[PDB]
């Protein structure tokens, strides 16, 4: 589980906070979101990190 | 803090964006108005959640 | 051109038309005296509804029962669909029947008033329902008041529960219901409201910076003073202090400043960057404060003292303090406790009852809003015990009003509680307003007071506040002020920030604040409408009182703009002979015409698009007789006059020609409207505005009394420069019982490409340039500088541009655009201040020669002056040398903060605050400190 | 535990808060959130764990 609570998916490319406060994927199996969001790194996790 | 002024409209500023939510005067969920929903919220007290 | 034919023509017409004077005198008398009639009947109207309001709340019964006697009402925020289900227990709602109206611009419905309930405030409760009750005399009373005088606008009572009662009743602006568009809209935060329901303040906001208030307390504390400050007008004077076992100031400021957009937003600032730590003492702070109120070297309005404590709570209240410094109590002392704690509010309850003030709480965001109002509320107590002296109509700065018509001024009253009176009850609460009426009189109405159709394009009336601000200023426009860098407040324009700033206007602005009449003629820079020229004027300013108000009127008028023609048409066919040549379908032996969009007739709706203007204006034409009082002859009579001397002009000199290899079109544009271009080819490319006064060049080529070169637009998207030529102009100068009078301008749109060969044709009996005023290229030769043509010479080659400014062949001035929209950076568009600047001819010598000291080099340059033009040819002989392109003289309106404030409060501009005010009576009971 | 826009019932600021928060970190509920409180309030994540 090392790093994996780093992606949350952030608004599109307004480098804003991101939405929503769990972690995401952008595979398959992994929560995927919605609303376009991309699910892109460095967000610093849940229960601040 | 009366259900008499408790109607209407308001203004939530908890999303960080203005919007206007109903006024409801609600009760607790777990609330002590009576000797068996007293004893539900002591036990929920006592199982510690 | 044709300068001579368009003048013999104008001289061979002497019978068909009179040379009537200007009186600046007369019309700056008539123009007053007709202002303070309008005003004076607002005030009649103010008056009619005060007394109804008062008299009808008198004798009101107080219920709690509404479910029996329903109360009928129009809510503004009421959906149109047919909903029956969207009604109060205690309130039936009206549906109404909305008319379109022409004065308004909305919906509109004469049959009864409407009413606005903020959100946070519920429309059922007892305080509104009894409002509710009783405001239907208001409505009555509304309804007389618009049938005595149709011209009415929005005339409201802005109730102290927070209700609002306009009379032509209207939806809601936008934001009835709709997702993103909240209405946060409070009558009792609006100017006029502030305004009438008390008398100028003298702020001091003590905010306790201390360590106890860190976190959720600091925060609601810095937009409670952002709070509070938007309720500040242009008559009050504040100033912010922070203190921690030590009192400072918060910002640049050293004493209280005036609260103007400017100012407020410096001490907003100031705010928002403070943070929290050390010990709390009370006392520093409180001395800090009396002494800022005791200062008397500034300039203040000498009224209302108060001090803000923001704070949460303490166990200190410093008796000694107030004992010492305000033992009169002169001074108010409002406390705030703002937070969500567990702090002793003791002594901060109690130095509000000691020094005649009152208590708030502010547990969180949401709460901020309602507590402002409520100091305002208080202070209103000296106001309502004197009785009569206190109902005196007043006026505020110029804002855009809410249900959007543009700029108005709003005259407050405001209306008193008077239930128990001569026959004396216990009066509990009758120290309170009970609310403010207004009524809106629109700018666009005032500005149809002023006739401006009877002066030069350069003639103008300009009306003045106690402030200096402009009531009326051409360059005025319907914008927010701007207030530093982009990343509901007053249009608040100074008279020298609309225009250019002398000595001998700052005089003339002095003289007209004090309320004076007199003349003044004398020579002035006079900045062109496009905002990118400065010419070398020549005006008089006269000026009065508006009497019965704050305001005073000028009248702008150029020396040669003393006489103007007054069309002698009434013969029915002359005219008729004039008009048959303005349809669209005779546009190949005269030119391409346009229109200037005036109020001819009623009946005729201006249109952006102006051939559809053309076209229902011969349509009115056609049928005209019948229409004799539908509208003014005067207009009609001098744009059909000048229509017919145009055509002359046109087919008796320019279609005996046709045809002339430099010219690309010829035109000519007269004060009546008539602005025909000849080849109708280049009339696609014309894109000059419809109406003559407000052509640039029309304006700039009668000052100027020789030939004036406009350097067309560079890298704007659009029929370009090449393909339409650049334009030249003069203005005729006729002489009638030798009197001047300037009636039009003729002029010709050079085709670039005929100039540059006869310029390069003579290269043999490379760097040459042409620059006119403003230094732009017109024209050179290099081929490559005519690529980037009309663009400034500052941008081309800037080390010349500035050598050439240092001989001072060129001065220019920097100004500031506080009403210019832009482009909002980082730390759609915002507006700011823009700091535009223009360029003109220094001296007027016509050789300049000398070398260009280029970095490790040198350079050779010769000018000279064209004479009869405003150009200048610049013989540099220097091309790719060594650079001394550092940076570059961009003469554009480049973003900008304004001037300094924190340097502008220490010498600030003369300014007559409000006489009579209304603070410390005897009668009040203070014994209510919340 | 004065934190922007919030601050905590369970904190350390006077004897009561303080026994009633140490009672209820040794009932076992909501420790958690009490310790992620007092690792934000000494500094971040990156200087107060
Ligand atoms: C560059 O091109 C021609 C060069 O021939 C310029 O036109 C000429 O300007 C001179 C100026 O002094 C005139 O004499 C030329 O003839 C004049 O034509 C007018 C026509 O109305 C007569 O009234 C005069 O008496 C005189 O005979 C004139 N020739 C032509 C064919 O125009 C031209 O102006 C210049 N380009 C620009 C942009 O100015
Ligand atoms: C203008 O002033 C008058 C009096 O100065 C105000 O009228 C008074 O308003 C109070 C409410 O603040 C009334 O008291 C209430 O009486 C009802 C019924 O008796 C009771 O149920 C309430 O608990 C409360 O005690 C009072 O009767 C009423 N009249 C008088 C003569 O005092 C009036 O409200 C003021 N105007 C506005 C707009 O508030
Ligand atoms: C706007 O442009 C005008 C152009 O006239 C500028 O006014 C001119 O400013 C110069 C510079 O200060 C003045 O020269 C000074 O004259 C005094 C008095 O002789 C002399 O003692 C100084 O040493 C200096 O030479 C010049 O007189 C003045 N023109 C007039 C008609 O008064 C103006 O400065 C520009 N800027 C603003 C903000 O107006
Ligand atoms: C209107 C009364 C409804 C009461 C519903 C309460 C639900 C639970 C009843 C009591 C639960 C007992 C929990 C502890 C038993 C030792
Ligand atoms: C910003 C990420 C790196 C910061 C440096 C490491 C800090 C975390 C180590 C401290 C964890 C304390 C709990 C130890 C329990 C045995
Ligand atoms: C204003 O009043 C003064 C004196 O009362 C008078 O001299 C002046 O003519 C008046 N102006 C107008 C426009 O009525
Ligand atoms: C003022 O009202 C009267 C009648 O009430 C009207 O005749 C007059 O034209 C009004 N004045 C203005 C400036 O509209
Ligand atoms: C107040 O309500 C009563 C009962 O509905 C009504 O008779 C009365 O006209 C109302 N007051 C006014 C000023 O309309
Ligand atoms: C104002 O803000 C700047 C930048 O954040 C800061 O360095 C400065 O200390 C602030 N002013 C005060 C009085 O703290
Ligand atoms: C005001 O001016 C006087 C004399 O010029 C000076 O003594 C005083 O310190 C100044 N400031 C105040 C606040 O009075
Ligand atoms: C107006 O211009 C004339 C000449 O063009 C000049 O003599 C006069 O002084 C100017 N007016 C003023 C007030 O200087
Ligand atoms: C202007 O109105 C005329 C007449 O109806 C029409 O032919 C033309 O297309 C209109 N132009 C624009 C830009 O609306
Ligand atoms: C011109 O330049 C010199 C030095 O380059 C500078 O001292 C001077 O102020 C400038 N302006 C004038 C008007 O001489
Ligand atoms: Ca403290």
């Amino acid at each position: 589980y090392m790093g994996k609570f780093h992606k949350a998916c952030f608004p599109n490319s307004t480098d804003a906070e991101p939405v929503g406060d769990f972690p995401c994927g952008k595979e398959a199996p992994a929560r995927l979101c919605e609303g376009d969001t991309e699910c892109r790194e460095y967000w610093p996790g849940p229960n601040f990190g | 803090e009366l259900e008499r002024d408790c109607r209407g409209q308001y203004l939530d500023y908890e999303k960080e964006e203005v919007e206007a939510q109903p006024r409801q005067w609600k009760k607790y969920d777990f609330h002590y108005d009576n000797v068996l929903w007293a004893l539900l919220t002591l036990f929920t007290v006592s199982t510690g959640e | 051109s044709g300068v001579n034919q368009l003048v013999d023509i104008y001289e061979k017409y002497q019978d068909l038309y009179t040379v009537e004077p200007n009186n600046a005198r007369q019309l700056v008398e008539i123009a007053a005296r007709d202002i303070e009639k309008l005003l004076s009947n607002r005030s009649k109207a103010l008056v009619r509804l005060a007394l109804e309001a008062e008299k009808v709340q008198a004798a009101h019964q107080w219920r709690e029962d509404f479910a029996s006697n329903e109360v009928v009402y129009y809510n503004a925020k009421d959906d149109l669909d047919p909903e029956k289900n969207d009604s109060e227990p205690g309130s039936q709602r009206i549906k109404p029947v909305f008319i379109e109206d022409a004065n308004f611009g909305r919906q509109i419905s004469y049959q009864h008033a409407a009413v606005h309930i903020p959100t946070d405030i519920y429309e059922g409760s007892t305080i509104v329902l009894n409002e509710l009750n009783w405001t239907s005399a208001l409505d009555e009373v509304f309804k007389k008041n618009r049938e005595e005088d149709p011209s009415l606008l929005w005339q409201v009572f802005g109730s102290a529960t927070g209700l609002a009662r306009y009379y032509p009743a209207s939806p809601w602006v936008d934001n009835s219901r709709t997702p993103n568009k909240i209405d946060l809209y409070d009558v009792r935060r609006r100017p006029w409201y502030i305004q009438g329901a008390a008398s100028p303040k003298d702020m001091l906001i003590l905010v306790d910076v201390s360590g106890s208030v860190s976190g959720l307390t600091l925060k609601l504390i810095r937009t409670s003073v952002s709070e509070m400050l938007e309720t500040l007008s242009d008559d009050d004077f504040v100033n912010v202090a922070s203190f921690n076992s030590n009192a400072q100031d918060v910002s640049c400021f050293q004493h209280l400043v005036q609260a103007n957009v400017r100012n407020k937003k410096v001490l907003k600032d100031a705010v928002n960057n403070i943070t929290a730590k050390g010990i709390t003492d009370y006392k520093k702070g409180f001395s800090f404060a009396f002494e800022q109120l005791l200062n008397y070297n500034v300039s203040r309005a000498n009224c209302n003292k108060i001090i803000m404590l923001f704070t949460d709570g303490g166990e200190e209240r410093a008796q000694e303090i107030f004992n010492k410094y305000n033992k009169d109590k002169k001074v108010r002392v409002f406390t705030f406790s703002v937070g969500q704690h567990n702090y002793d509010r003791g002594p901060i309850q109690w130095m509000a009852c000691e020094n005649k003030g009152y208590y708030y709480e502010i547990p969180s965001i949401g709460a901020i809003r309602i507590n402002t109002q409520e100091y305002l509320d208080v202070l209103g107590r000296p106001m309502v015990l004197a009785g009569d002296k206190a109902k005196q109509v007043q006026w505020t700065n110029v804002y855009l009003d809410a249900l959007e018509l543009g700029l108005v001024i709003t005259g407050t009253l405001p209306v008193f509680n008077i239930t128990g009176q001569f026959e004396n009850k216990t009066n509990l609460k009758n120290q309170l307003i009970l609310g403010v009426m207004g009524v809106d009189v629109s700018l666009e109405d005032i500005k149809r007071l002023t006739p401006r159709f009877t002066l030069c394009p350069n003639g103008y009336y300009f009306a003045i506040d106690p402030n200096g601000y402009v009531l009326l200023h051409p360059n005025l426009q319907p914008k927010p002020i701007g207030v530093g860098i982009p990343t509901q407040e007053p249009v608040t324009l100074d008279f020298l920030d609309a225009e250019l700033e002398n000595d001998i206007k700052v005089e003339i602005r002095n003289k007209m604040i004090d309320g004076e009449s007199g003349e003044k003629t004398f020579r002035t820079l006079v900045k062109s409408q496009d905002e990118r020229y400065i010419d070398k004027g020549n005006r008089t300013y006269t000026w009065t009182p508006v009497n019965g108000t704050d305001y005073s009127l000028a009248l702008v008028l150029p020396t040669y703009s003393f006489y103007y023609i007054k069309a002698k048409l009434e013969e029915t066919i002359t005219q008729a002979r004039y008009s048959e040549t303005l349809k669209p379908d005779n546009f190949e032996e005269s030119g391409y015409t346009f229109i200037a969009p005036r109020d001819y007739c009623n009946d005729l709706k201006i249109s952006d698009n102006n051939t559809e203007f053309l076209l229902n204006f011969n349509e009115f034409i056609d049928r005209k007789t019948p229409n004799n009082p539908s509208c003014n002859a005067d207009l009609i009579n001098r744009v059909l006059l000048d229509a017919g001397f145009t055509n002359e002009l046109v087919q008796n000199y320019w279609s005996k020609q046709k045809n002339i290899k430099g010219v690309k079109a010829r035109f000519v544009v007269t004060d009546g409207g008539i602005t025909r271009v000849y080849p109708k080819e280049a009339g696609e490319n014309w894109q000059e505005n419809p109406e003559t006064y407000e052509d640039s060049f029309y304006k700039r080529s009668l000052d100027n009394d020789n030939y004036v070169f406009t350097a067309p637009y560079f890298n704007k998207s659009g029929p370009g420069a090449y393909e339409s030529g650049i334009m030249v102009s003069k203005a005729v100068e006729i002489y009638i019982q030798g009197k001047l009078l300037k009636p039009a301008v003729v002029g010709i749109k050079i085709d670039v490409n005929s100039w540059i060969e006869n310029f390069t044709k003579t290269s043999i009996r490379m760097d040459c340039v042409i620059l006119d005023d403003g230094g732009f290229l017109l024209m050179a030769n290099h081929d490559d500088y005519t690529n980037q043509i009309g663009r400034f010479f500052g941008e081309i080659d800037p080390s010349l541009m500035r050598h050439l400014v240092n001989i001072s062949v060129y001065a220019f001035n920097k100004s500031y655009d506080y009403q210019s929209v832009c482009e909002p950076g980082a730390a759609s568009k915002q507006s700011c201040i823009t700091e535009q600047t223009q360029y003109f001819f220094d001296n007027d010598s016509k050789s300049f020669s000398g070398v260009l000291d280029c970095g490790n080099c040198s350079r050779i340059f010769h000018g000279e002056k064209l004479m009869n033009t405003n150009l200048i040819f610049i013989m540099v002989e220097s091309k790719g040398t060594c650079p001394c392109d550092t940076r570059l003289l961009i003469q554009a309106e480049q973003t900008s903060d304004g001037p300094n404030p924190c340097d502008m409060v220490k010498q600030p501009r003369y300014r007559k605050g409000p006489d009579v005010c209304f603070d410390n009576n005897v009668l009040e009971d203070y014994t209510d400190c919340g | 535990f004065n934190f922007q826009d919030e601050t905590p019932t369970t904190n350390f600021d006077t004897f009561p808060a303080a026994i009633l928060t140490v009672f209820q970190i040794l009932t076992g509920e909501d420790w958690n959130a009490v310790m992620y409180h007092g690792i934000e309030s000494q500094g971040g994540v990156s200087k107060g764990m």
